[PDB]
RNA sequence: CGUGUAGGCGGCCUGGGGCGUCCCAUGUGAAAGACCACGGCUCAACCGUGGGGGAGCGUGGGAUACGCUCAGGCUAGACG
RNA sequence: CCUGGUCCACCCGUGACGCUGAGGCGCGAAAGCGUGGGGAGCAAACCGGAUUAGAUACCCGGGUAGUCCACGCCCUAAACGAUGCGCGCUAGGUCUCUGGGUCUCCUGGGGGCCGAAGCUAACGCGUUAAGCGCGCCGCCUGGGGAGUACGGCCGCAAGGC
């Protein structure tokens, strides 16, 4: 048991003889805020189901976000495909600026400090991927020169 | 032993449908054929086992896995002299990554085990008799050995990878350790213990199978003389 | 015919790496020698000798990767996993010791040429000095 | 689609110059505003004082890896 | 007969003499224009027969330019790989053209297919990159208005830029 935050919701639909059937999709975040964090998309035949089912694969795909002062070590950009992010820590006391996407996730990712962008598509779901494996890319002045041992 | 026993016919196989990535196994190309380096194969077989050993003494069962008519049986007998899973058959999909639900139909198998030997087939007419009993056949056709076990395998070793490389993914997006004797026909990267060998001439595929379920059970007491093997091998 | 060699080499280690390989040889040069003499004493490569092929003299760059990983793709993660080159041949940069880089928050280099040595981006602080910003790794 | 003028771009080594480039010093960069402090009006706006900076540019000295120039060599480009 | 480019083999010569390229110049399918030939077959136009509500079409019978040639213009195109050029680097599999070798094999240039890694919105690309990089040129910046108007230059004109 996590936090668990629905990033958002919508009706898709496919045609048929007769008419159109639906379908709802559900990216949800989810995170105890001691930088754990997990992202989960969700479609089912009814938007109670669908959000039930983020909650699932998101417990199933989080990732380890290596923070500090309640921030993030260092700074990255990330592109999924078409939709582009910028993670640049700011000091002590600023707050999470960044859109409900990037923002919903960063949350309970522990952080607070922190200056964002997207940039490109803006679409939500693909810039939800784009903030996990930005996180995901992070790296800690220890796991780095641990590559750099010899 | 060991030299004089794989040179002997266990060796070298697949010839230029190979891939690049299976260099570092590799002495040459004879007459056309690939020949395998075997003084690695040794290298390789040795941790390859340094894996088995420290898991067969620590009380880990093992999937084995092989579809192919060159190497079934052979595996059968194996298996069955470990007391270990096994997929014989067609080695279905999401077997290990969706396993609760496979699961169910093993747990269908033994719904109709058990009504076997009962006195309710004293009725059922003709009809779900012919049913029941064609549906615990098959059942059972597949799922001879992929009951043992009702728990995520804690290693895999299997025959040609590049064959069953839908298991090999089942048991890479499980974390599942991955042990198989792979020749050039199959990518090294993607397994984490290698036996580099042939993969097709039963010859080679006693001689890994065998050895490999001989230092299963010395690990549990028990040595004893080789399986079934030569029946018309040959 | 190499335009700028240097950024050649960059691309040559970046390219090598992709694939995880030995070595690879960038054809010598004292200055790519020098700069080579830095992603070793930084930790990016095991280092290099100088070798030759045909009278032609490279130089043998051995990379560094990471551990094997679990799951799939199995794939180590990189030494360097970035590395793009600064202060190009078609438009030079420059910067004076107060204009100087701070690379991925510490966790990276900025070598750069001056007239005082292959400097880095602290060694350069350091030594109070600036110029031709080479490029950025890590 | 070619050909090529101007221009942009320029392989390996040695040395001279040091134009770019880099550092140091000094002059300049008025004040007012902006910014950091301190106080003056009951606060504040306004307002006084003090400090700290500003790329630029002139001058003097220094550095010589990369770029330029001049000089010598090489043959992996190119040409024969 | 005259002549262009181009690959290979020997490592001989020159010693960076390179790459790109605004303007400029040359070339530039078809149709089209001028002068003069040529004219069988085909064939815009045009004439008839059908079809058709009509049929200024599709099908049939005819037929002039033109299609050919020489010389001079015109300068456009789905002028297409809709992919500028040069170079370095990044798995292989297969068949194919054409070179060289102490020729079941290797190596060099070219043309295809499948595909590592990687790129990609996807489709796909992938040592013939749409990968990873540097150089230089060209070009894009919502649709229609419109490649229109005006001006300018070019052309006999059509018309082009
Ligand atoms: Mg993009
Ligand atoms: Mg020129
Ligand atoms: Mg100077
Ligand atoms: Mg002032
Ligand atoms: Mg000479
Ligand atoms: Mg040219
Ligand atoms: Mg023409
Ligand atoms: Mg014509
Ligand atoms: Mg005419
Ligand atoms: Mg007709
Ligand atoms: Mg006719
Ligand atoms: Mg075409
Ligand atoms: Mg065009
Ligand atoms: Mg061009
Ligand atoms: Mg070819
Ligand atoms: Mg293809
Ligand atoms: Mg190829
Ligand atoms: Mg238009
Ligand atoms: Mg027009
Ligand atoms: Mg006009």
């Amino acid at each position: 048991d996590f936090e668990e935050k629905m990033i958002l919701i919508r009706r898709t639909a496919r045609m048929q003889a007769g008419g159109r059937r639906f379908r709802f999709g559900a990216l949800v975040v989810v995170g105890d805020r001691q930088g754990r964090v997990g992202l989960g998309f969700g479609k089912a035949p009814e938007v109670p189901l669908a959000v039930q089912k983020a909650g699932y694969y998101a417990r199933r795909n989080m990732v380890e976000v290596p923070l500090q002062n309640g921030t993030i070590p260092h700074e990255i950009e990330v592109e999924f495909g078409a939709s582009k992010i910028v993670l640049k820590p700011a000091a002590p006391g600023t707050g999470v600026i960044a859109g409900a996407v990037p923002r919903a996730i960063l949350e309970l990712a522990g952080v607070t400090d922190i200056l964002t962008k997207e940039l490109g598509s803006r679409n939500p779901i693909n810039i939800a991927y784009a903030t996990m494996e930005a996180l995901r890319q992070l790296r800690t002045k220890a796991d780095v020169e641990r590559l750099r041992k010899g | 032993v060991k030299e004089l026993l794989e040179a002997g016919v266990h060796f070298g196989h697949e010839r230029k449908r190979w891939n690049p990535k299976f260099a570092r196994y590799i002495y040459a190309e004879r007459n056309g054929i690939h020949i395998i380096d075997l003084q690695k194969t040794m290298e390789e077989l040795e941790r390859t086992f340094r894996f088995i050993e420290d898991l067969a003494m620590r009380g880990g069962t093992i999937l084995f896995v092989g579809t192919k008519k060159q190497a079934q049986d052979i595996v059968r007998m194996e298996a069955e002299r470990a007391g270990m899973p096994y997929v014989n058959q067609r080695w279905l999909g999401g077997m290990l990554t969706n396993f609760k639900t496979i699961s169910q139909r093993v747990h269908r198998l033994e719904e109709l085990e058990a009504l076997f030997a009962s006195p309710e087939i004293e009725e059922r007419p003709k009809k779900e008799q012919v049913r029941l009993k064609h549906e615990l056949e098959r059942l059972q056709k597949y799922l001879s050995g992929f009951r043992l076990l009702k728990r995520l395998p804690d290693a895999i070793f299997v025959v040609d990878p590049t064959k069953e490389a839908i298991a090999v993914r089942e048991a890479r997006k499980l974390f599942i350790p991955v042990i198989a004797l792979a020749d050039t026909d199959s990518d090294p990267d993607l397994v984490d213990y290698i036996i580099p060998g042939n993969d097709d001439a039963i010859r080679s595929i006693q001689l890994i199978l065998s050895r490999a379920v001989d230092l299963i059970i010395q690990a549990r007491g028990g040595v004893v003389e080789p399986s079934p093997s030569y029946a018309l091998v040959q | 015919m190499l335009t700028d060699p240097i950024a050649d080499m960059l691309t040559r280690i970046r390219n090598a790496t992709r694939v995880y390989k030995e070595s690879t040889d960038v054809p010598a040069s004292r200055f790519k020698e020098e700069i080579l003499r830095i992603l070793a004493r930084e930790g990016f490569i095991k280092g290099y000798e100088r070798v030759d092929v045909d009278g032609k003299p490279y130089l043998r760059v051995y990379l560094k990767y990471g551990p094997r990983r679990q799951g799939p793709d199995p794939r180590p993660e990189q030494v360097i996993h970035h590395i793009r080159r600064i202060s190009k041949p078609g438009r030079r940069v420059y910067v004076g010791v107060k204009e100087i880089p701070r690379v991925r928050r510490g966790l990276g280099i900025a070598i750069l040429s001056t007239s005082k040595g292959v400097l880095t981006d602290r060694e350069a602080r350091k030594l109070g000095v600036g110029g031709e910003l080479i490029c950025e790794v890590w």
